């Protein structure tokens, strides 16, 4: 008894242990799950990170300067923000 | 040439002040990266100049009906006739005083307040459930 | 999972954020024409007062509240460069040119556009900027449960 | 989470929201160039019956439909100082001369 | 020899469920949300 109270708390503590990596593996791969991923050009135009754009001397450039959809206003607001 | 007014206003760390235990006036108040970098072009075009800082302490722009205050109202009005500052180059701003070619070309960065770190915790644990529910289990 | 973009930083609404008032932050805010900034346009007209009137105002709204501030980096680096409660937070968005003030119609300015390139080749603005700007959980918090349970056994009949 | 600034409700389309005729704010929102506010106040000509006439049709809308009354925050606070069902919600939009 | 070979196997029962509950509930958790 004396060391049955030993291991049992032993047994306590190693059930604390084991279902914290569950969680951070799940919820983890759950986010990793989060994604569509991004594919849509609405997306591309409420992304920054990925840079985008056509071709000069493309009927598109002018297209985008065109446009009247606003996701194309939009996008080509991006290129003219950025001439790369 | 002639001592050509500057409108300014101070900034960090662009146009500072002077400072000492006595009595300093005009262009011998202020100091900075722009003042003097003002002193080096002095001798490269020939000039003299007086600094005056701008009242309402801002560049100051069109209101509601389209007219200029502060720093370029004095550049219209002739009061002052230089405005040494990074004065940013805005397309409205071109309208009633010129531009000269950029010294500088920067952006707009993010300030915001340290957290500072922190430490790790087991209260901090015992909060996803209510406090007394982890001594209902003794 | 932390914000270091401009994206995300238009996704939240928590952090309170204006710019200095006449500033050339807030007269291209006003011509801010992309729907990402059009919405933190919308937020800064539902704050008047998160808009500051002196950028050491801005200052102590960062210092006392949780206050993002949208201001140029070269006070922000001369700053956070010399306060270090102050976090620096991703990068910029764009660059924008620091114009000479000449009234308009100024002939003067001819030679003003000459001794900028004659500071441009020889680089003294950089020199000038080395010269005026100067620099300076759970995961371990377990520790409370199994060491005394070793001990109780050892003081008993022994 | 899914409510907590005024643009929240120009986002969803379930909680109408429109104001008290005399109403500076409907007379704000025609001087509102901000667009955002624009687009509520094609809501409140979309929505007829969102705009209300006087106070108790604004108090009963919020009760009886999927309404948000628009008001003076310490009007908000002098009715909710007595009528205790209630949560405001977000913060100002403006201060403004009184 | 038996009691580490069945003490290692359990711990490594241990293991799996914890990989096939992240399996699971990041599966539901997507459409739970959707």
């Amino acid at each position: 008894l004396s060391t049955r109270i030993i291991g049992g708390i032993w047994w306590f503590f190693t059930l604390i242990i084991i279902s914290s990596y569950t969680a951070n593996l799940a919820a983890f791969l759950t986010v990793e799950r989060m994604e569509s991923p991004i594919d849509s050009a609405d997306d591309l135009a409420k992304q920054t990170k990925i840079e985008y754009g056509a071709v000069k001397d493309g009927a598109t450039m002018t297209f985008f300067k065109k446009s009247k959809i606003s996701t194309f206003e939009k996008m080509w607001a991006f290129m003219s923000s950025k001439p790369s | 040439n002639r001592s050509l007014i500057v409108t300014t206003l101070l900034e960090e760390p662009f146009v500072m002040f002077r400072k000492s235990d006595r009595t300093l006036y005009g262009n011998d108040r202020f100091e900075g990266y722009c003042i003097d970098l003002l002193k080096e072009l002095a001798h490269i075009l020939g000039f003299s100049y007086e600094i005056r800082l701008v009242e309402d302490g801002k560049y100051g722009a069109q209101d509601d009906k389209g007219q200029w205050n502060g720093m370029v109202k004095e550049l219209i009005d002739h009061k002052a006739d230089l405005a040494v500052a990074p004065l940013t180059i805005t397309h409205v701003r071109e309208k009633a005083i010129d531009f000269s070619k950029p010294f500088m070309t920067l952006g707009v960065s993010i300030l915001y307040r340290k957290p500072n770190g922190t430490n790790p915790s087991v209260f901090s644990f015992l909060n996803p459930l209510s406090p007394d529910i982890w001594m209902y289990v003794l | 999972s932390p914000i270091d973009s401009a994206d995300d930083l238009a996704k939240q609404t928590k952090i309170e954020y204006g710019a200095v008032k006449d500033g050339a932050t807030m007269t291209f805010f006003k011509k801010s024409k992309i729907s990402t900034f059009e919405k933190m346009w919308a937020f800064m007209s539902s704050k008047p007062s998160a808009l500051v009137k002196n950028n050491e105002e801005g200052i102590q709204r960062t210092l006392t509240a949780d206050y993002a501030l949208l201001m140029e980096s070269t006070t922000i680096e001369y700053i956070t460069q010399r306060n270090c409660n102050l976090t620096q937070i991703g990068g910029l968005i764009d660059s924008k040119g620091y114009g000479i003030g000449t009234p308009m119609g100024s002939p003067y300015r001819d030679k003003i556009t000459i001794a900028i390139l004659q500071l441009q080749e020889e680089d003294k603005l950089h020199i000038m900027k080395e010269k005026w700007w100067r620099g300076s959980q759970k995961i371990g918090g377990i520790f409370i449960v199994l060491a005394a349970g070793l001990v109780l056994s050892v003081l008993v009949a022994v």
